[PDB]
DNA sequence: TCGAGAATCCCGGTGCCGAGGCCGCTCAATTGGTCGTAGACAGCTCTAGCACCGCTTAAACGCACGTACGCGCTGTCCCCCGCGTTTTAACCGCCAAGGGGATTACTCCCTAGTCTCCAGGCACGTGTCAGATATATACATCCGA
DNA sequence: TCGGATGTATATATCTGACACGTGCCTGGAGACTAGGGAGTAATCCCCTTGGCGGTTAAAACGCGGGGGACAGCGCGTACGTGCGTTTAAGCGGTGCTAGAGCTGTCTACGACCAATTGAGCGGCCTCGGCACCGGGATTCTCGA
């Protein structure tokens, strides 16, 4: 039988870090996966076609952070740019 | 001797998995090859929208004395904010209802 | 003598009544009926799982209460409180779907 | 076979639906001509997804099917895979 | 003195210029309005000369159609002038606002 | 002579409002209009200019090009014939 | 001693190019691999919507007196359709003006 | 010097059959460029779309001839498909 | 400005099923080497974008007049709302059968990858005719008597 | 209904620049060959879709009375259309300069690929408390005197 995979374990601990009281039921669980598939492939597809106009054949850190800028309104993207900084530098100190 | 293994989300300090992200950049037919930060950067990211929304509809939860999270108190969230509502403009929400609105011509001298 | 309210009062509590909940108002049996009847004309001897049905039903009144919204902005652009059919196609007009 | 099915749509089932838009008088007319508009809407969406039925040549309409067709045409639905 | 009637005039301005192709705004005022819009976004930048022309064809487009759905807006309610309140409620059903 | 432009939503003048609504059939323009269309196509152009500039810094260009500007235009759902692509 | 070439095209009784198509599908990361069939039908279904917008363009050149067509003619093929225009119903043609059309309540008495 | 390639020779052998003594301006041979182009993109973006969702890996004649049928409205589908399929099999017998 | 009536909110007690946690276990992510090419950088050539000046005239601007259109007020009548009575079919729970979705094995044909070779399609150069422009009508349309 | 005034369609003559067509050449498509894995086909298992029956009650359908909202008509005043006389700046032609787009040659570091190894995440149980439901009373909002 084969078995499938979701988001369900990492939506739920980050739920548990805003809120530490709080549960969900299933209905919602399920809103919440189709939300993160549809950003996902929002923004990959962006960055898919920034690589093609430039001629270039690989997709980088600097073609997501382009297409986040194209996709997010206002303050949400200046607040989505800085977390993305961060955790690349972080994960190239160690 | 090999060392311990170490998943690539600790090293950056996020939740969402980067190893899963990267697999799925690679077989989604986006480019020829993938570099090494995209991953890390598109999971940090997601992470972040996720905390958004789930902090809003549990401030609406816990206005109408509830301990879990229902459809009815994402839309909630949604449409009362002004960015988020502009993001997500065109989905609809099953069960999750419309915000209450009268318009002022109709209300009775 | 008899109460009775004037008109448009019980119309008021009846707006606030479904603008609170969030449960179908279409009945469940007539609604899968009609589906099957239209998708004879495409294919015959058809099956539809049970949470195909659910996902039609969810998405038709979603797409009607939608059209009643801008249908009562143009009533009353036009110094009314009723609704015609006039209204309901400027609507779509304007919509581009038409 | 089915035949007149539309007119299970009844009359007040089309009220509560413009009361939930927020709409106080409704005039005669409108009953008539709310049936024709849903019945241009589910036909677009159904053909959609049966064609997608018949490229995986199966039988069966599934519920992914249906989420598919509505993407298509600008419509996403959250809360069905 | 020969004067026409209110209303004569106008009806045949509209045949003429729903049979012509032309640009109907002048280049340079429109070009140093792109100019400085654009400083806001970034400094000491240069525009290709089709670049221009490109973006003045889409802005004259997009106003006509506009002021289509603003006359629909105005003869339902019964008049022939058209008013803000017309443009408002037009870009309102278009999901702009 | 880097010097500063201001004050050119006036160069829209009234007889080039009156020739657009003129090709879209309209008949009697009340004189609310004018400054009613200036915000609009003020803020139409804000949108389209701010895309194209994002387009052009990516590529580590000082010029906009006609390539970057109907870009910008098809991802607003605007497609634009006849200026290549 | 190897045989005369032959294009793909006119082995298919085609006008556009085979080859061309070809190589455009397997070098915009559509798919892994791209079958032998799919560049010729994609050929033949471009080359057929080609010519029904040509052929209706000539006859509005021809019925204002020109002998080359211009963006205006292009237009005034495709508003008049009724599918040709759905296909197109988002897009912007440069130079090509509009329909004469003016609405009856505004007609003199 | 780098060198271009359009669709400006194969679109005027195609004007020379249904109309064989018009012509054609520079202008609107760029807008024919433009048509062809748009065209290409939407029909083969549908039939990449289509092969994921079935866990293929090859994009053949079969997923061509559904996205037509998606995309191209009424009779204009018809039409087109027909021509498809009898250029196949012209192709297939040699 | 007040009483009577009908709708809605609030609270206490009961009971059930779904959210939350725990246990195997297997498959996907991680570690450690190897190698070939995509991309970064320096240098150079020449296109094209920007700035300036004088001038001709078409378009913009400002002013005066008057008419027709927008808007407020009145009256009437018929359509749509609120409510009580009878009729119908939706919904629920429970059986029972089998059509078809989903998984597993096996095998072969179709597609990718190389290498040679030559013809289709691109950049450039050139001459003539389709269309643009000026003028002089011929006729159709609008307006007041 | 008709004549005068104005705008517009029509025919003739003249120029000019853009289109259509050769010409040289080079790089991308075609021909021939090999190897491997993606997909087509058969077989089997079990789930979930369809069809039927009987009872309960909630919703739908019908009829009636009357209040108020839609619509037609009238009067008035001001704002917008038309036209004329004056002022401003757009368009055009032509010089001149340099900023930066675009192409070419090296060289290295980074991403793909492969082989062991093990722990994170999924499927399958249990269990108890958050929420659903019922009944009773308090409070408020509407309507007429």
């Amino acid at each position: 039988r084969s078995r499938k995979e979701s988001y369900s374990v990492y939506v739920y601990k980050v739920l548990k870090q805003v809120h530490p009281d709080t549960g969900i039921s299933s209905k919602a669980m399920g809103i919440m996966n189709s939300f993160v598939n549809d950003i996902f492939e929002r923004i990959a597809g962006e960055a898919s076609r920034l690589a093609h106009y430039n001629k270039r054949s690989t997709i980088t850190s600097r073609e997501i952070q382009t297409a986040v800028r194209l996709l997010l309104p206002g303050e949400l993207a200046k607040h989505a740019v800085s977390e993305g900084t961060k955790a690349v530098t972080k994960y190239t100190s160690s | 001797a090999r060392a311990k293994a170490k998943t690539r989300s600790s090293r950056a300090g996020l939740q969402f998995p980067v190893g899963r992200v990267h697999r799925l950049l690679r077989k989604g037919n986006y480019a020829e090859r993938v570099g090494a930060g995209a991953p890390v950067y598109l999971a940090a990211v997601l992470e972040y929208l996720t905390a958004e929304i789930l902090e809003l509809a549990g401030n609406a939860a816990r206005d109408n004395k509830k301990t879990r999270i229902i459809p009815r108190h994402l839309q909630l969230a949604i449409r009362n904010d002004e960015e988020l509502n502009k993001l997500l403009g065109k989905v609809t929400i099953a069960q999750g209802g419309v915000l209450p609105n009268i318009q002022a011509v109709l209300l009775p001298k | 003598k008899p109460h009775r309210y004037r008109p448009g009062t019980v119309a008021l509590r009846e707006i606030r009544r479904y603008q609170k909940s969030t449960e179908l108002l279409i009945r469940k049996l007539p609604f899968q009926r009609l589906v099957r009847e239209i998708a004879q004309d495409f294919k015959t001897d058809l099956r539809f799982q049970s949470s195909a049905v659910m996902a039609l039903q969810e998405a038709s009144e979603a797409y009607l209460v939608g059209l009643f919204e801008d249908t009562n902005l143009c009533a009353i652009h036009a110094k009314r409180v009723t609704i015609m059919p006039k209204d309901i196609q400027l609507a779509r007009r304007i919509r581009g779907e038409r | 076979v089915l035949r007149d099915n539309i007119q299970g749509i009844t009359k007040p089932a089309i009220r509560r639906l413009a009361r939930r838009g927020g709409v106080k008088r409704i005039s005669g007319l409108i009953y008539e001509e709310t049936r024709g508009v849903l019945k241009v809407f589910l036909e677009n969406v159904i053909r959609d997804a049966v064609t997608y039925t018949e490229h995986a040549k199966r039988k069966t309409v599934t519920a992914m099917d249906v989420v598919y067709a509505l993407k298509r045409q600008g419509r996403t639905l959250y809360g069905f895979g």
